[PDB]
RNA sequence: AGCAGAGUGGCGCAGCGGAAGCGUGCUGGGCCCAUAACCCAGAGGUCGAUGGAUCGAAACCAUCCUCUGCUACCA
């Protein structure tokens, strides 16, 4: 089953949707609602760019997806309206993020329904109110706030653990939740030269290289590879930044202090910077 | 078998642009001394080069173009002999060669031996004019005893015949031991020969120049030995002839890219003057030589070493100046000078002397 | 002296009928036969026997030719070739001496066997008679 | 040993977690009495080698090779 990406069935007014088109007449355009439930709209001929147009071929080309904002939505008929003149590109950039990102939503539970065997369509709306539109409540907005639920979901299960989910459907949950979203491997890197000299020179950059490698953090590792002998990067590999940047750029500092009682000067090289 | 023992010779290279002159010390050591990228593409010598090989002899590899030739010269300084190789292209080679003959007979080393390299690429009577321009060239200059034995480096054709009259013919000096302990330093892994007394690896030992912080003044600096090598060879000793590896205490990001280079190395006991004046007993010559009356104030440029400097005149007399340097160079004794002036944007050699 | 004019004599290379070739290169002079419409092509011909005889292997004459003047175009076979606007005969031709002129053939040696080198950061070339390190860059 | 782009469906940039996508150029039409302008249609099918699911892999993501543009300093 394809459904509703979110809880809600019809868009609201003047949001910004992803849609994809089906024909092309002379009163208007049709057009194929993917956000929500590829449901049928319209997009008038007059009400797509202020400029004088030219070649209608080149704005709206069968089989393209392209960013509308919605004009006049009814219900008891049904006739969604959109428009393409109403749309400066930073919301079209915010909009093909947050299209994606429920792409990316839609395809992990499209996987877990599948390898679930779980043909039941009902169910699969279920499926998703039992998790995708709760959390997409528990940040209190589709995309972002859900990019955020998946975010704790793959590194921490503790927010998984307050779904409603059977024995076996965390087991396809787990295996499809986990090996799409977390490639990381971020690892801080700054390669760096001390400079510090004296008459006893050979003991200065040694002691800088005995607080190098005594000063180092036992979760993130921070290690030493030397390719030329004032030259070493420092290497940290721990999953978390703000740790990671903190204690290198505070190792360093030790050393370099620890090895200012000598005369201290420094080479920079380069930042702290995450990959 | 032959013994493995420190270089007792150091062997110019010579010769105008482009006419082989790397090739053939290549052809003699087994290394290629050219170190830059830059070197490489343009084909042509940047940096002093330095290549070993047992006999144990090395080459000195010596840059043909005419913009590079001051460094050349300071490296010659310390050399203890050359081979001036003559290439097929020209019978005149290009000024050069008769300018560092000049500066050879100024410094005293007769001792030298003429290569015909390249006789297979050119005709017989280009080497019929090189014999009668080899003839009025060589005359009246230190070049003219010199013997001309006809061979191809690259080929590796008549080798042994040139080994066994290069060696015959152009025999290594022995040393001057008594005078107070040098090592020359010439890039910064530092490059040289040791001239006297004896240096071994964990031993204090001073660079004399040391440098100039940041009036500033220059202090000497003591340091130590972290190892001892021979060109890119661990050894026990050292003497004069070859480029011997001398290991220092200093960080190699600060000497990194040729920054100590120039400078003298003694021990550290040793008790060498740093002085940013010095007096020096000159002559001057005839006629302008880098082409193809001396005023105070001016720029003068003196090879000690593999370094260059130059200093302010304040007073200028027939004979002697005195000049002030922008940064201080290392006087620990009287010795031997050559003498240059920058003109047109090129180092020229005016004259030489000794320091009193 | 004279032993070592009779040394020039006897230390040359083994005495084959190959003679002194100075200024010996190669006129194996074959412009390719431009056929141009007038506007905007020429079809190089004679392309493969180029890129094939001559010691320079394909592709790496086409960013040299596109080089010269800036001129678009790409493969349409070797042979056969199309070149972006109008081109005289001689001036390609005379391109193609500057060609061997400057970067596979050096006045060192005039000789076809200048084969291809790369070494590392930098395009080399050597030539079997001699080795030399004829590194072009311009 | 450091930093990016690449392993072309027609030239050039690679368009990004669903194959040329576009800018350009070429070949051809349409408009005009003509020309420019502008408009339109076209191109022989593992797009490096290897893993893992997938509805998914030239255009997912990791790996090994090469290439380019950029390193550094001593042999």
């Amino acid at each position: 089953l394809s459904c509703r990406f979110y809880q809600h069935k019809f868009p609201e007014v003047e949001d910004v949707v992803m849609v994809n088109v089906r024909s092309i007449a002379e009163m208007g355009a049709y057009v194929s609602l993917l956000e929500y439930n590829n449901i049928e709209g319209m997009i008038l001929l007059s009400e797509l760019s202020r400029r004088r147009i030219r070649s209608i071929n080149k704005l709206i080309r069968i089989g393209r997806n392209e960013c509308v904002v919605v004009i006049r939505v009814d219900k008891e008929k049904g006739y969604i309206d959109l428009s393409k003149r109403r749309v400066s590109p930073e919301e079209a950039i915010k909009c093909e993020d947050k299209f994606t990102k429920s792409k990316t939503v839609y395809s992990i539970l499209r996987h877990v329904a599948e390898v679930l065997e779980y043909t039941k369509d009902e169910q699969l709306e279920s499926l998703f109110q039992r998790t995708a539109w709760v959390f997409d409540d528990k940040y209190k907005r589709p995309g972002y706030g859900a990019y955020d639920a998946f975010k704790h979901a793959v590194s921490d299960p503790s927010i998984l653990d307050s779904l409603d989910l059977n024995e076996d459907e965390r087991e396809v949950l787990i295996n499809n939740i986990n090996r799409r979203l977390t490639p990381q491997a971020v690892k801080i890197r700054a390669d760096i030269e001390v400079a510090c000299y004296g008459y006893e020179g050979i003991d200065a950059v040694k002691e800088a290289l005995r607080a190098g490698l005594n000063c180092s953090t036992e979760n993130m590792p921070i290690k030493i590879n030397l390719i030329a002998p004032p030259r070493y990067v420092m290497t940290t590999t721990t999953l978390e930044r703000t740790e990671g940047l903190s204690v290198l750029s505070q190792a360093m500092a030790v050393i370099k202090e620890k090895i200012e009682e000598k005369r201290g000067v420094f080479n920079v090289q380069m930042e702290p910077k995450v990959v | 078998e032959v013994i493995s023992r420190q270089a007792t010779i150091n062997i110019g290279t010579i010769g105008h642009v482009a006419h082989g002159k790397s090739t053939v010390v290549k052809a003699i050591s087994g290394v290629h001394t050219v170190r830059f990228k830059n070197e490489l593409e343009r084909n042509i010598t940047i940096k002093l080069g330095y290549a070993n090989a047992k006999i144990h002899v090395s080459f000195v590899d010596c840059p043909g173009h005419d913009i590079l030739m001051a460094t050349m010269l300071n490296g010659a300084a310390v050399m203890d002999a050359a081979l001036l190789l003559i290439a097929g292209n020209e019978s005149c080679p290009q000024p050069q060669t008769s300018e560092h003959l000049a500066a050879i007979e100024i410094m005293k080393l007769k001792h030298i031996l003429i290569l015909q390299n390249k006789i297979d690429l050119v005709k017989e009577s280009q080497a019929k004019e090189q014999y009668e321009q080899i003839l009025a060239f060589v005359q009246g200059t230190v070049a003219e005893g010199a013997p001309i034995i006809p061979i191809s480096a690259q080929l590796k054709y008549n080798i042994e015949v040139v080994c066994e009259y290069i060696v015959k013919k152009i025999p290594v000096p022995p040393r001057d031991f008594t005078s107070e302990p040098r090592l020359i330093v010439i890039r910064s892994v530092a490059g040289g020969s040791i001239l006297k007394g004896v240096l071994k690896v964990g031993q204090e030992i001073e660079v004399r120049p040391g440098i100039v912080s940041k009036k500033l003044m220059c202090k000497p600096i003591f340091s130590k030995i972290v190892s001892l090598f021979a060109e890119h060879n661990d050894l026990q000793y050292a003497a004069p002839g070859g480029l011997i590896g001398v290991g220092t205490k200093i960080d190699p990001t600060l000497c990194r890219a040729d920054r100590m280079v120039g400078q003298v190395l003694g021990a550290v006991g040793a008790l060498p003057e740093i002085f940013t004046e010095l007096e020096i007993s000159y002559f001057l010559l005839r006629r302008l030589l880098g082409v193809r009356k001396l005023s105070k104030n001016e720029v003068l440029m003196v090879n000690i070493g593999s370094l260059s400097t130059g200093g302010r005149v304040s007073a200028v007399k027939a004979d002697l100046g005195k000049i002030v340097l922008t940064n201080p160079v290392c006087t620990e004794v009287g010795e031997k000078i050559a003498l240059s002036r920058r003109v047109e944007k090129h180092w020229r050699l005016i004259g030489w002397g000794q320091i009193r | 002296y004279e032993e070592l004019l009779n040394r020039v004599f006897n230390i040359m290379r083994e005495k084959n009928p190959d003679m002194v070739a100075g200024e010996k290169r190669k006129f194996v002079m074959k412009p390719p036969q431009v056929v141009r419409v007038g506007t905007k092509k020429t079809s190089f011909v004679n392309f493969t026997d180029i890129c094939k005889l001559l010691h320079r292997q394909p592709k790496h004459l086409l960013a040299f030719l596109l080089a010269e003047l800036g001129t678009s175009g790409s493969i349409d076979g070797n042979n056969q070739l199309v070149i972006k606007g109008r081109f005289q005969q001689k001036q390609i031709e005379n391109v193609l001496r500057r060609y061997i002129k400057e970067y596979v053939t050096c006045h060192t040696c005039r000789s076809p066997d200048t084969i291809l080198q790369k070494d590392t950061r930098l395009y080399f070339l050597q030539c079997e008679t001699c080795h030399s390190r004829c590194s072009v860059a311009s």
